[PDB]
């Protein structure tokens, strides 16, 4: 639930008026890959469904 | 006088693993011809078994800032944390790269790490980052320093995978500390240096040390 | 399911625009490759099915 | 740190034929700051 | 004071004071506590 | 009124500025002052060992 909340916030930040903001989007991707727990227990990588 | 890694120097990448409660040092290695993919050659035993360093050795062709790398792609220096480095295999004249292909079923996101024929592209480039807090970006890299290597192309770390019983090298979002250990920096002309293939001549070049030709009876012993 | 749907939506929105793709911007290509690696197509088609 | 920033910004403008006005202003601010820093270091060491 | 880099060595054993390294789930917690051990080799960072 | 012989044994005479001397309380800092050697706080399970 909290993950969903933060995810839709980031959605509103990155995507505006039908177009993506690359400046924020690239950063979001880098941060998420640095912390892959945000992706979920799935998509974990090792031992991940 | 603290030794600083510099371009055109030759280095080996070492990683440390704990197996059977016993530390083991492993060097990154690639044959090149025949097998592009990299593997790990242990060096701890050494005295009881000599390792094959020739393939392990790499040379630092370039160290660059990210912006300079971007401009170059669009078109003796000390290493600095945060810069991007290009590494050439000493034997195969190939470049270390993050391959698209993946062999590891354990980690689906992970990519294999292997040699690449041409320096063109982001894949061959890697960025160094301090393993420890005290080190900071823009600081000269020091021999013995633990390093974190991140691919420009994949934004993944050079990683040691112990999930399988066999130890494996991969590009993953998990990070592995690596030590860049020098083999040579600069050689004076002549002046034999270790690790080089050469011939041994008994006298004034007439005859040389050698073993029996192929399919000889002595078994080339 | 909502968490994963929101994560997928955020990633797709972060995805680069077609005209950047066409121009060939390396950062856009890198972002798209990263997103593709994170989310395979077969899983999306299975969820849609 | 300032030198690293200036080097990166120069790399950004390296391919471009002509720097635009905002880039000129930013260079000018950076060089004024670096001028003050150089003068401060000089004044520390002077005397000597 | 505040300048010298000192390594603490246990005289009889000769071991070097160093951090143990994180135990599993310690990195999950993010705790700032790193247990100190006496080890044969240690790390660069051991200096105090 | 009975007398006892006493020996006055020096510990320190004059110290140069800085220049750590024995018998002084101090703190041990692992690196650039971020963290220091210490033991567990009071009423900890480890018994402050």
């Amino acid at each position: 639930c909290g993950g969903e909340r933060y995810l839709d916030f980031l959605r509103f930040a990155v995507f505006v008026n039908g177009e993506s903001v690359e400046e924020n989007a690239n950063v979001v991707v880098r941060l998420l890959i640095r912390k892959p727990e945000c992706f979920g227990p799935a998509l974990r990588g090792e031992g991940g469904s | 006088e603290v030794q600083f890694l510099r371009t055109d120097d030759e280095v080996v990448l070492q990683c440390s693993a704990t197996v059977l409660k016993e530390q083991l040092k492993l060097c990154l290695a690639a044959e090149g011809f025949g097998n592009r993919l990299c593997f790990l050659e242990p060096t701890s035993n050494a005295q009881n078994v000599p390792p094959d360093l020739a393939i392990c050795c790499f040379t630092l062709e370039q160290s660059l800032s990210v912006r300079a790398l971007q401009e170059m792609l669009a078109n003796h220096r000390t290493l600095l944390y945060g810069h991007a480095i290009l590494l050439r295999h000493a034997h195969s004249r190939m470049y270390l790269s993050c391959l698209t292909t993946s062999r590891s079923m354990t980690d689906k996101l992970a990519f294999d790490v292997g040699l690449q024929e041409d320096a063109t592209g982001e894949a061959c480039w890697w960025t160094m980052h301090p393993a420890s807090k005290q080190r900071s970006e823009g600081e000269k890299v020091r021999v013995g320093d633990d390093l974190i290597l991140v691919s420009v192309s994949s934004e993944r770390y050079l990683h040691l995978s112990t999930a399988s019983g066999e130890l494996q090298v991969d590009a993953s979002f998990m990070q592995t500390l690596w030590n860049m250990n020098p083999i040579c920096s600069c050689c004076e002309e002549g002046y034999v240096t270790g690790g080089h293939v050469l011939r041994l001549f008994h006298g004034h070049m007439d005859e040389c040390l050698t073993i029996s030709a192929a399919d000889s009876d002595d078994q080339r012993r | 399911m909502s968490f994963y749907a929101a994560l997928i939506d955020l990633l797709g929105r972060c995805a680069p625009e077609m005209h950047l793709i066409q121009a060939g911007k390396g950062e856009a290509l890198r972002i798209r490759a990263i997103l593709r690696s994170l989310v395979p197509l077969d899983d999306l088609v299975g969820i849609i099915s | 740190r300032l030198q690293e920033s200036i080097s990166d910004f120069y790399w950004y403008y390296s391919g471009k034929d002509v720097i635009e006005e905002q880039g000129k202003r930013n260079f000018s601010k950076a060089m004024s700051v670096a001028k003050q820093v150089f003068n401060s270091l000089t004044e520390y060491i002077q005397g000597p | 004071y505040g300048e010298s880099l000192c390594f603490v060595q246990h005289v009889a054993s000769g071991l070097w004071l160093t951090y143990a390294a994180p135990d599993p789930k310690a990195l999950r917690l993010g705790v700032l506590k790193k247990k100190a051990i006496l080890h044969q080799e240690g790390h660069m960072d051991d200096a105090l």
